[PDB]
């Protein structure tokens, strides 16, 4: 998932734009992906329990 | 092609030649013609290679030493005003030999 | 005028009009990238004034200088003052000519040119707002503890 | 000694320990200087007496 930036893939978004500009996808990256994450920690911690 | 033609046309009349379909290898460029002048405005000579392109113009013809000085954006002369003029804001390269 | 500054750094020169454009954190061509390079995480102000009275003389005034030929790129805050010529091919030529070029031209500025060929005098300073002692400060006030 | 971003920065501890070699028991650095030399360094010399 794209999250809202110009593509999905890191390695692709760091040798396409420049650091300073990519810095802003690769932060939606991050906030996407580790709430994603976060939803899946708390999901197991449910099922867990 | 543009560079091993025998004809190259004068600057009241200058060629120019649509490059479309191929890939833009600059090592023939490079061995083909002793350069005495390969200013560039909008991009690197040696940064060409790892570039991609919609459409590339080349414009030949064979001109005097002083106005090889003289072709230039924002420049002028009798070549600048009245047989060729390059704009200001021009994306390429030039090359004399 | 509210702030403590550690040390200030103003560097000075003079440059074409698009190249104000250029001079910024991080950014492409020659000037930014064989000619002064400032670092990413910058901290600082950029000034720039069109100076042509004093830049600029009849018959032309090429006595400025400018690097386009350097075999790899500036570090941030980096001097590198040399006349080497560039290397092209695999010929160790040491010269003018062909497949040996200067690695500087002439920045030559006249009074009549394009706005975006105007002398661009541009001054830039550079400031530390980390915790350390500052020394420089503007209207100073003082309480008792 | 360092030069990230310039800024010489100097840290010495003065005393006379053990004295066989480097000892072994633990011990502090204090910076002594910190000045921004903002430079170029490659290469390094000690000087006599
Ligand atoms: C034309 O092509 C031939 C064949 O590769 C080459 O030997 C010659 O140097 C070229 N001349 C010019 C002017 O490009
Ligand atoms: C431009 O080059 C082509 C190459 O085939 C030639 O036919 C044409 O006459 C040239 N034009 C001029 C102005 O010389
Ligand atoms: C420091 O000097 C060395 C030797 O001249 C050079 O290779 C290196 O690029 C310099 N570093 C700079 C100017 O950032």
């Amino acid at each position: 998932s794209k999250f809202g930036a110009i593509s999905s893939v890191l390695n692709d978004i760091l040798s396409r734009l420049d650091p300073p500009e990519a810095e802003v996808q690769i932060d939606r990256l991050i906030t996407g992906r580790l709430q994603s994450l976060q939803t899946y920690v708390t999901q197991q911690l449910i099922r867990a329990a | 092609e543009v560079f091993n033609a025998t004809r190259f046309a004068s600057v009241y009349a200058w060629n120019r030649t649509r490059i479309s379909n191929c890939v833009a290898d600059y090592s023939v460029l490079y061995n083909f013609a002793p350069f005495f002048a390969f200013k560039c405005y909008g991009v690197s000579p040696t940064k060409l290679n790892d570039l991609c392109f919609t459409n590339v113009y080349a414009d030949s013809f064979v001109i005097k030493g002083n106005e090889v000085s003289q072709i230039a954006p924002g420049q002028t002369g009798n070549i600048a005003d009245y047989n060729y003029k390059l704009p200001d804001d021009f994306t390429g390269c030039v090359i004399a030999w | 005028n509210d702030l403590c500054f550690t040390n200030v750094y103003a560097d000075s020169f003079v440059i074409k009009g698009n190249e104000v454009s250029q001079i910024a954190p991080g950014q492409t061509g020659n000037i930014a990238d064989y000619n002064y390079k400032l670092p990413d995480d910058f901290t600082g102000c950029v000034i720039a004034w069109n100076s042509n009275k004093l830049d600029s003389k009849h018959s032309g005034n090429y006595d400025y200088w400018y690097r386009l030929f350097r075999k790899s790129k500036l570090k941030p805050f980096e001097r590198d003052i040399s006349t080497e010529i560039y290397q092209a091919g695999n010929k160790p030529c040491k010269g003018k000519g062909p497949n040996c070029y200067f690695p500087l031209q002439s920045y030559g500025f006249r009074p009549t040119y394009g706005v975006g060929h105007q002398p661009y005098r541009v001054v830039v300073l550079s400031f530390e707002l980390l915790h350390a002692p500052a020394t420089v400060c503007g209207p100073k006030k003082s309480t008792n503890l | 000694f360092k030069n990230i971003d310039g800024y010489f920065k100097i840290y010495s501890k003065h005393t006379p320990i053990i004295g066989r070699d480097f000892p072994q028991g633990f011990s502090a650095l204090e910076p002594l200087v910190d000045l921004p030399i903002g430079i170029n360094i490659t290469r390094f010399q000690t000087l006599l007496a």
